């Protein structure tokens, strides 16, 4: 209307449109919030490489979407999720983007065991799959990113290809850094009130996560607006116990503290430990594993080891050793990503 | 403590906008047939000068305007004048500049309000006329703005670099206020396409330590960088005051945007 004519029409010419590349019509593998996920194909191309096709839920260029495409475009770590191309839809205004496939994630993993003939994970896998977790996000955490949302779905392992058994952190979304029905894997400064976002809330995640590994069940399970939640907070502290006052002096400094005095009476929690815990589910307490989760789950933020000190701790110096196949070369048994339809 | 603070030499804004100056000289010429180099640089400072009071009346930080000046001087290195109009993508690059720093989805009404307002008070000997376009028109920019620029967002700038400087020196009392409006002043150049930001801040430091008759001869000696490259750095900064001596904006500035080459419509 108001812009050059001929620069419109070869733009258009030249743009490479979604439909035309990919063959992605009913492979749809995930749909949620974040928008659509496809298993995707190149057609013209002489590739025989399965894609992860993502469409942003949205016309336009949303905050939410904005940054993703900011960051995921500079970061560059092989425990990280490439972003191998940003297509933009015009006609509709949707931003669709391209990932090299991720067939499995720990979700997906973990469910899988659980199920059982009632097979629990193996040792050295977990391990490995601890590792490279740390890795990655001490990658994020050097370049000033915070995940702000790291859980089992979030942490995607590569199925059979170049990259086998390759841990891939997933999903870089998220006013002011400030948060203001699954609360699992929030540290329990969230939980008691904390304005911002740090890199010791997405170790405490970690530390989450390594719990569910090796017990095949989340450590903080819980049932179903506002920061304070009474029956998560309730669930955390029947496992690790009541917070002493020398564990976490600037717990008075929390704006929720005031409530959870109310709420909360600390000789309820008296015969409770991770110790005792992570005994019910056959883990020794005197394992350098224990040790290093014990570290990693410390209630006072402050308190609780950066991700560049956990991958020096000595339980990745003991037998078995990480590797970077996270299944050693052993046949996987996860079933594969079954399809949608909407 | 920004996001990707010391990734620089692995960044985007690296590896690809650090362009070569003899070609983006030869792009220009499609430019300079109707325009002539004097005119060009006049154009450069006026669009740096009509982002930065669009920016001063949103009420944005220095960071977010200084990326918003870089989207703009990255588009506009590759592509014609005619292509897009300048006064439609400045509001763009600062609307798409405020979503990628985190600083809020400057609203709609607000971001039009604005680009009307600035034109009509600050910049009425240019622009007789009001702000023609409305929000549908930003958003449809928008998305040749983010696909020109490959998708590069994070924009590094040497304001960073210079508060490190200064530190160092021990006097940011001294040479601070006035470094800071050296490396402001590199906007209206190349610059920022063609060094990286660390040694723009290191020029400005020295024409900062040079007017202020603040000797600095052996702190500058003892980094270990090449002196000729920031000599260039010093040799435009230089030349951009004597540019700005001469260059009378409000007389000459209306003539200037009528030689600019117009959009052909459809037919
Ligand atoms: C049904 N289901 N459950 C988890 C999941 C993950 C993928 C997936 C596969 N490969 C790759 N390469 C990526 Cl990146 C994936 N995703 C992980 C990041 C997602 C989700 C959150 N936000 C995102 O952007 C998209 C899907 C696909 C189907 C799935």
């Amino acid at each position: 209307d108001k812009m050059d004519y001929d620069f419109k029409v070869k733009l258009s010419s030249e743009r490479e449109r979604v439909e035309d590349l990919f063959e992605y019509e009913g492979c749809k593998v995930g749909r949620g919030t974040y928008g659509h996920v496809y298993k995707a194909k190149r057609k013209d191309g002489k590739d025989d490489k399965d894609y992860a096709l993502k469409q942003i839920e949205g016309t336009g260029i949303s905050m939410s979407a904005c940054r993703e495409i900011a960051l995921l475009r500079e970061l560059k770590h092989p425990n990280v999720i490439s972003l191998q191309k940003v297509f933009l839809s015009h006609a509709d205004r949707k931003v669709w983007l391209l990932f090299d496939y991720a067939e499995h994630d720990l979700w997906h993993i973990i469910k899988f065991h659980r199920a059982s003939k009632a097979v629990q994970l193996p040792r050295g896998m977990v391990k490995s799959l601890l590792y490279q977790i740390l890795d990655g996000i001490h990658y994020l955490h050097a370049n000033w990113v915070l995940h702000r949302d790291l859980k089992p779905a979030n942490i995607l392992v590569m199925g059979e290809g170049p990259e086998r058994g390759r841990v891939k952190i997933a999903d870089m979304g998220f006013l002011f850094n400030s948060p203001l029905v699954t609360f699992w894997y929030r540290a329990p400064e969230l939980l008691l009130g904390a304005r911002h976002y740090t890199k010791a809330i997405d170790i405490w995640a970690i530390g989450c996560i390594f719990a569910e590994l090796l017990t095949s069940e989340p450590i903080f399970h819980c049932r179903q607006s506002n920061p304070y939640h009474h029956d998560q907070l309730d669930r955390i502290f029947n496992v690790m116990g009541f917070p002493a006052d020398k564990d976490w002096e600037d717990i008075k400094k929390m704006p929720e503290h005031s409530t959870l005095m109310k709420d909360f009476r600390r000789n309820t929690y008296t015969n409770c430990s991770l110790i005792k815990y992570m005994e019910k589910h056959k883990v020794k307490p005197d394992s350098k594993a224990f040790h290093l989760l014990q570290k990693l789950l410390t209630m006072d933020p402050i308190k609780r080891i950066t991700s560049e000190q956990a991958m020096q701790d000595p339980y990745f110096l003991e037998d078995p050793l990480p590797t970077s196949d996270v299944f050693a070369g052993c046949q996987i048994p996860y079933p594969k990503r079954e399809f949608l339809t909407e | 403590d920004k996001a990707m603070a010391g990734n620089f030499w692995q960044s985007s804004h690296y590896l690809q906008w650090i362009l070569d100056k003899q070609d983006l000289l030869k792009e220009r010429q499609k430019d300079l047939k109707f325009l002539s180099e004097e005119e060009y640089w006049k154009l450069q400072i006026f669009f740096t000068n009509v982002i930065q009071a669009l920016g001063e009346h949103l009420k944005l930080r220095q960071q977010v305007i200084a990326t918003a000046t870089v989207y703009f001087k990255r588009f506009y290195a590759r592509y014609s004048l005619k292509s897009i109009d300048p006064v439609l993508m400045a509001p763009t690059c600062v609307f798409l500049a405020s979503k990628v720093e985190e600083f809020g989805v400057v609203s709609n009404t607000r971001l039009i309000a604005a680009a009307t307002s600035v034109l009509k008070t600050r910049f009425s000997y240019a622009f007789p006329k009001e702000f023609p376009y409305r929000m549908n028109h930003i958003l449809e920019c928008e998305f040749y703005l983010l696909e020109l620029m490959d998708c590069c967002l994070i924009v590094y700038h040497p304001y960073r670099p210079l508060l490190q400087y200064v530190q160092d020196m021990g006097q940011e009392d001294m040479l601070l206020p006035l470094a800071w409006r050296i490396v402001n002043d590199t906007y209206r150049t190349d610059l920022c396409l063609l060094y990286p930001p660390f040694m723009i801040a290191l020029a400005c430091l020295h024409v900062a330590c040079v007017v202020q008759q603040k000797d600095a001869r052996q702190w500058f000696a003892e980094l270990s960088v090449d002196m000729e490259k920031i000599l260039e750095i010093i040799r435009v900064i230089l030349k951009l005051y004597e540019q700005w001596k001469n260059f009378d904006e409000r007389k000459e500035m209306a003539t200037i945007l009528s030689k600019m080459p117009k959009p052909k419509p459809p037919p």
